[PDB]
C-alpha cells in the first residue's frame, strides 16, 4: 500500500530506499539543495528512523533537521491508525 | 529478536555480539558493517560510547548505541 508519492502508507515498512526517496522529496519541497551526501547521512531504513530522536536529525541536518523529523512523526501517527 | 542470545546484553558472548550486530543489519536496512572492528564481548560492547559506535558504524553509530542500552534498560524493567 503506497502513497500518492511512491512510498508506502505505514512508515515502519520503509526500506531505506525509501527513507532516500522521502528525504530527496522533502529536500524539493522545502527548498533545499538536493545532494547526494543528504541521504548518506541516513543509510537506514524505517524502522530505524522510528527511534531516532530530534537531537540525531539536527545532528545529521542542521538546517532543517526538524522538519524531517516532524514530516515522519505525522505519518507515523497517522499510520499507527490501525 | 533471536531467542538465543540471553537477556542481558552484558553477558553476550563474542558470537552473540556479532549476531546481534547481523541482525541489525538486516532489520535497520543499514550498509555493509566492519565485524572486524566489533570483535568483542557483551561486557565491551556495552561500554563503547556513542561516538565509538559512530567511529565503527558511520550513519548509524548513533543508533545501534540507543538500541543496545535499550535492551540493557529491558533486561531490568
Amino acid at each position: 500500500p503506497l502513497g500518492s508519492d511512491g512510498l508506502p502508507l505505514d512508515p515502519r515498512d520503509w526500506t531505506r530506499a525509501d527513507v532516500w526517496k522521502w528525504l530527496i522529496n522533502m529536500a524539493v519541497s522545502e527548498g533545499l539543495e538536493v545532494t547526494a551526501e543528504l541521504p548518506q547521512k541516513f543509510p537506514m531504513n524505517g524502522k530505524a528512523l522510528c527511534l531516532m530522536s530530534l537531537d540525531m536529525y539536527l545532528c545529521r541536518v542542521p538546517v532543517g533537521g526538524k522538519m524531517l523529523y516532524r514530516d515522519f512523526r505525522v505519518r507515523l501517527a497517522r499510520a499507527m491508525s490501525r | 529478536l533471536p531467542p538465543s542470545l540471553p537477556s542481558d546484553p552484558r553477558l553476550w558472548s563474542r558470537e552473540d555480539v556479532l549476531v546481534f550486530l547481523r541482525f541489525c543489519v538486516r532489520e535497520f536496512d543499514l550498509p555493509k558493517l566492519d565485524f572486524d572492528l566489533f570483535q568483542m564481548n557483551g561486557k565491551r560492547l556495552c561500554l563503547l560510547t556513542r561516538a565509538d559506535f559512530g567511529h565503527r558504524c558511520p550513519g548509524a553509530g548513533d543508533v545501534l548505541h540507543n538500541v543496545l542500552q535499550m535492551l540493557i534498560i529491558e533486561s531490568h524493567s
